[PDB]
RNA sequence: GGAGUAUGGUCGCAAGGCUGAAAAAUUGACGGAAGGGCACCACCAGGGGUGGAGCCUGCGCGCGCGCUACACUGACAGAGCCAGCGAGUACUCCCUUGGCCGAGAGGCCCGGGUAAUCUUGUUAAACUCUGUCGUGCUGGGGAUAGAGCAUUGCAAUUAUUGCUCUUCAACGAGGAAUCCCUAGUAAGCGCAAGUCAUCAGCUUGCGUUGAUUACGUCCCUGCCCUUUGUACACACCGCCCGUCGCUACUACCGAU
């Protein structure tokens, strides 16, 4: 049980470093860095594996109306070197009348 | 009473065959502009309907799944034809020799011989 | 070979023990459950 | 179900009748005749119609929307433009509804990918 | 004994044998990381002995 | 040929697969070896068992083709190796 | 066409759900119709369930098909069992060297209906379309390691399983010389399975038997001169591949004809071989503790 | 391996898939194409093929002739 | 207490040797002749390997996969200048731009990137052009070898790899044979990954450039099949052949 065992029974077992000829590659990864090393690896690749089911079974005629305002990810012929997957967003910014832009001049 | 699905002439070019989707053919003259004889052994619509060279045979598909061949001289279907797996055949055409009949359907992408 | 012979050796030994101590664990539980349940009757009747 | 269990023709015909509800894509299942029972269900067929199937496509983002796009008639089945919103699409029809030929929203579909060909 | 490359899995290991010779003859021993990641020891490598 | 077309033309020449033969053919035949012609059939009808190349001799030299049985040499180490 | 693999592929996992959750309740339906014809008690779970009741006496007679056998489960393989020839191209990999393109044509010949392919320059994606664009029934990988063959990989269409293999002990039909071999019989050969015993053994044989085409069932039993084998032991599956002449009524002359193998399966996988993220039905579980202890197939 | 070959070939036993006939479903018999109570039971089996006839009729007509 | 399901014991049967290792058939056994179909294991037209020298996995000085060549559709030197699949650094030193220094390899100072964001338009190689060389083992080829400078690493001797000078071998299209190959196929080229089996002496992807010659015929070599069935009209064909078995009947022969 739990009072059938030595103050000595219950000693805890002391953790090994890396050895110091060897200490500039790191930390020695043991059960506990390597349980969290596996799960980001599983987790991230859980995310690609759906990411690759939904981009296979996609409907090539689909239609959505946030296709007439928004910009698409294009490819890398028609964007260019600035190319990435992603599509872009608005970062709040707009094209601003002169009016508005003879007030913020005067005010300035 | 339904859709005229297809029609050929015949290669003497006396009658025509038309081929309609109330289930019916039937070969009507182009003079006197009666039908002669209604072949009614589709028990659903008829697409396409084509001759050979000979003009002595008519072939038949239709969405019941099968290409019939009649005989014009006797008035029976001498050959039906099915594919293994049940197709509905929309289109249909056979060699001028009258030997090889090839027909192809929606349901299957193949091309049946 | 050492492989082949080594792998032989330890699933023969392992199916062994397990069933050797099967065999003693349920010969020990069926002596001690007998003779506990011929006292709990024994004992209720009194 | 009222037939004798081992008849033949009880067996022919609930495979005949589980393979066209299966292929006409009510039924989920060919392998039950309680699916027959308690699943067939005008709501079974309400979404096999053909606005509610193109929601499910994703070819309109609603079914309301929906309606409206085969109403104006960018929808063909196949070869053929389709009108009517009531059109049973069947499960191997599911695979041949598309944008009909001159169509607008195909046009504003290949202008978001920025593949509009004007050719 | 130590890694040299590292690949995705098979990695090449250098500071734990002498020779080829020694490591034909530990050819698909069970060899361990500290991190407890399993690995066999699969073939002698050539050009470094 | 095939290999099926000549293990059966080479049975019919040891007559082990040949036609029904009456009574007076197996007169005949007790009026007028085989074991011996079956080991090489048996050999040779099944090359798997030793290994050979396929080009033959590199340099033809006339002075007056098995070249090992990996099979027999395996059992062979495999009994040396238990013993 | 290929928006009609995709969906036939989803339907028919949907189905197999499906019959997960339809075998977890027969399994209890089974009982109540077993209870009924023997008179035996059952269960009150089962026996005060008004919905099982109400179903069973509409879902009787498949469980009765299935006793007798007279329907066949939802497969891969039971839409076009013994009805069509099973096509089945056998290709390399990208760069063959001359002996695995001869093991390539040997593996060939012991099928009777199957063609081999040149890569060459030939994208795999494009080969698995090219494939259901031509309606293959099977595609079959071969990977050498020098001169030698080290893979098999078994994919049947149109979204059907693969079996990925490892293979050993490869002696080829080319290695001895044309006066000893011959043109091998292209007949349509008996298939002999042996050792194959778990539902696993069973998937392999059915996705290993349905690359031959279908035998004619009116004299099979004695007409028919060539024979091929796959028996397993510690699954490993090693193939033979015989010829036969029936010497007497009671004896029998083998002639081996074609290559031996010892193959592993490593991988089977429910989809095809571009699926690289399909999901495994089994794989070979090295570095496991009782992995190799166990044996599977 | 070899002997097991021997013993199958002998008492032959084959577990080649075997070609089945394309309609075994609607011509179990086999019929050839060319020249040629229970009535309670008899009654109730017509009453099913005559709603099955007017039901596929209904349901190929609703699917518009896609079936 | 009833009903199931298991687990391990106990008992009974199995568990008594005219013995001593190596058929079925009215349906069967084997062929022949004629006529078809198919095949880069066939013909025909071409192409490409291997086999010559060296290295080495594997299989049982000998062997196999390879790389590089024998040049003029070329080598060299300028100059043009074009991909695609990839990968990349946290409790860390990964992918690296640019600035100097250096002939080079490299050094050094900074710098962007956990990434469609930075390396990277991966300005890759064959390739294209304007030159030099001129058929000579020649500037084709670059083995072997000396001396030197660098990088990885605790360590480089038996030379890890990188650069410079020098040394400059065999090899002049592979022989007999033997094998493979019909369109984005043969062949050249690089880049990336290393996926529970196999694979670093390599494996598998990925892009790039992309031909000649067949695409007919069963004449040779073979393989499969018809001569029974499996459907009916037109139309055509018109009893394929041998050696035996088995069964039924008939009479014969000669011992008991």
């Amino acid at each position: 049980m739990s009072s059938l065992r030595h103050a000595i029974q219950r000693r805890a077992h002391k953790e090994r470093a890396q050895p110091l000829e060897r200490q500039r590659l790191g930390i020695l990864e043991k059960k506990k860095d390597y349980r969290l090393r596996a799960r980001d690896y599983k987790k991230k690749q859980a995310v690609l594996k759906s990411l690759r089911q939904k981009a296979a079974e996609r409907n090539e005629d689909e239609f959505y109306f946030g296709m007439m305002s928004r910009k698409g990810p294009g490819s890398a012929l028609t964007r260019g070197k600035g190319f990435t997957g992603t599509v872009d967003g608005d970062r709040g910014n707009k094209a601003l009348s002169v009016e508005t832009v003879r007030l913020l001049k005067t005010q300035d | 009473f339904d859709a005229m699905n297809s029609l050929v002439y015949s290669p003497d070019g006396q009658r025509i065959v038309t081929a309609a989707d109330d289930g019916k053919i039937k070969v009507w003259d182009v003079e006197s502009g009666f039908c002669i004889v209604t072949f009614t052994e589709h028990t659903s619509g008829v697409t396409a309907c084509e001759f050979a060279k000979k003009g002595s045979v008519l072939f038949t598909a239709s969405l019941d799944g099968s290409v019939r061949a009649w005989d014009l001289i006797r008035y029976r279907n001498f050959r039906t034809f099915t594919a293994p797996e049940r197709l509905s055949f929309t289109c249909m055409a056979v060699d001028p020799s009258g030997e090889v009949i090839a027909a192809g359907s929606i349901d299957s992408f193949d091309i049946h011989i | 070979f050492i492989r082949r012979e080594q792998l032989r050796i330890k699933k023969e030994k392992d199916e062994a023990y397990e069933k050797k101590f099967k065999r003693i664990i349920a010969e020990i539980q069926n002596e001690e459950g007998r003779a506990a349940n011929e006292y709990a009757r024994e004992k209720a009747a009194r | 179900s009222l037939l004798p269990p081992d008849n033949e023709v009880r067996r022919k015909h609930e495979t005949l009748l589980l393979d066209k509800l299966y292929d006409m894509g009510i039924l989920s299942t060919k392998a039950k005749l309680s699916a027959v029972e308690h699943n067939v269900t005008v709501s079974a067929f309400a979404r096999r119609r053909l606005p509610v199937v193109m929601t499910r496509l994703r070819m309109a983002e609603t079914v309301q929307a929906a309606t409206k796009l085969i109403e104006q008639g960018h929808v063909r089945v196949g070869v053929e433009e389709v009108r009517d919103p009531a059109f049973l699409v069947t499960r191997n029809m599911e695979d041949f509804v598309t944008w009909t030929v001159g169509s607008k929203i195909k046009q504003n579909i290949m202008k978001y990918r920025d593949k509009l060909d004007d050719f | 004994g130590t890694p040299w490359k590292i690949f995705k899995n098979t990695a090449f290991i250098k500071d734990m044998f002498n020779s080829s010779l020694e490591i034909a003859k530990f050819e698909g021993a069970a060899i361990r990381t500290v991190s407890g990641i399993r690995g066999q020891i699969k073939r002698a490598l050539s050009k470094p002995e | 040929g095939s290999q099926l077309k000549r293990l059966k033309a080479s049975l019919r020449e040891q007559g082990l697969i040949g036609p029904q033969k009456s009574k007076k053919q197996k007169r005949q035949n007790a009026n007028d070896q085989k074991a011996e012609a079956l080991k090489s059939i048996r050999e040779q009808f099944n090359p798997f068992q030793f290994k050979t190349n396929a080009r033959g001799p590199k340099f033809e030299v006339t002075t007056n083709v098995i070249k090992g049985r990996p099979e027999l040499s395996r059992a062979r180490s495999e009994e040396k190796r238990r013993q | 066409m290929l928006r009609k693999q995709a969906r036939q592929r989803r339907d028919y996992l949907y189905r197999r759900a499906l019959l997960l959750r339809d075998a977890e309740i027969a399994e209890k339906r089974a009982k109540l119709r077993a209870a009924l014809a023997s008179g035996k008690p059952l269960d009150p779970k089962i026996a005060n369930d008004k919905e099982l009741r109400k179903d069973f006496d509409y879902d009787v007679s498949r469980d009765i098909a299935k006793e007798q056998g007279e329907i066949d489960i939802d497969d891969e393989y039971s839409e076009l069992s013994g009805i069509v020839d099973p096509r089945v191209l056998v290709t390399t990999s990208r760069d063959p060297s001359s002996r695995l393109m001869a093991f390539s044509k040997e593996i060939r010949l012991m099928f009777p209906t199957a063609i081999r392919l040149n890569r060459g320059n030939l994208i795999l994606p494009d080969l698995v379309m090219s494939a259901q664009r031509e309606r293959l029934s099977d595609i079959i990988l071969l990977h050498e390691h020098r001169g030698t063959p080290t893979a098999i990989t078994i994919s049947h269409f149109p979204h059907g399983p693969t079996l990925m293999a490892s293979l050993h002990n490869v002696v080829l039909r080319a290695d001895i010389p044309k006066s000893i071999k011959g043109t091998v019989s292209e007949s349509y050969p008996h298939l002999i399975f042996e050792g194959f015993r778990t539902p696993l053994g069973q998937r392999v044989v059915k996705i290993l038997k349905h690359l031959f085409p279908p035998r004619d069932p009116t004299n099979n039993a004695k007409s028919g001169n060539r024979v091929i084998t796959f028996v397993n032991q510690d699954d490993c599956i090693e193939v033979r591949h015989h010829v036969y002449v029936r010497t007497n009524y009671n004896s029998v002359e083998l002639s081996e004809v074609g290559p031996r193998f010892t193959m592993r399966p490593f991988s089977i996988t429910m989809g095809t071989l571009e699926n690289k993220d399909a999901d495994v039905e089994w794989h070979l579980s090295q570095y496991t503790r009782t992995g190799r202890k166990k044996n599977y197939f | 391996i070899e002997e097991l070959i021997k013993r199958r070939i002998l008492a032959g036993e084959f577990d080649e898939v075997l070609r089945r006939r394309p309609d075994m479903f609607g011509n179990p018999h086999g019929v050839r194409r060319g020249l040629v109570a229970d009535e309670k039971l008899r009654r109730d089996e017509e009453e099913i093929k005559r709603m099955w006839k007017e039901i596929s009729a209904k349901l190929d007509a609703l699917s518009s002739w896609h079936y």
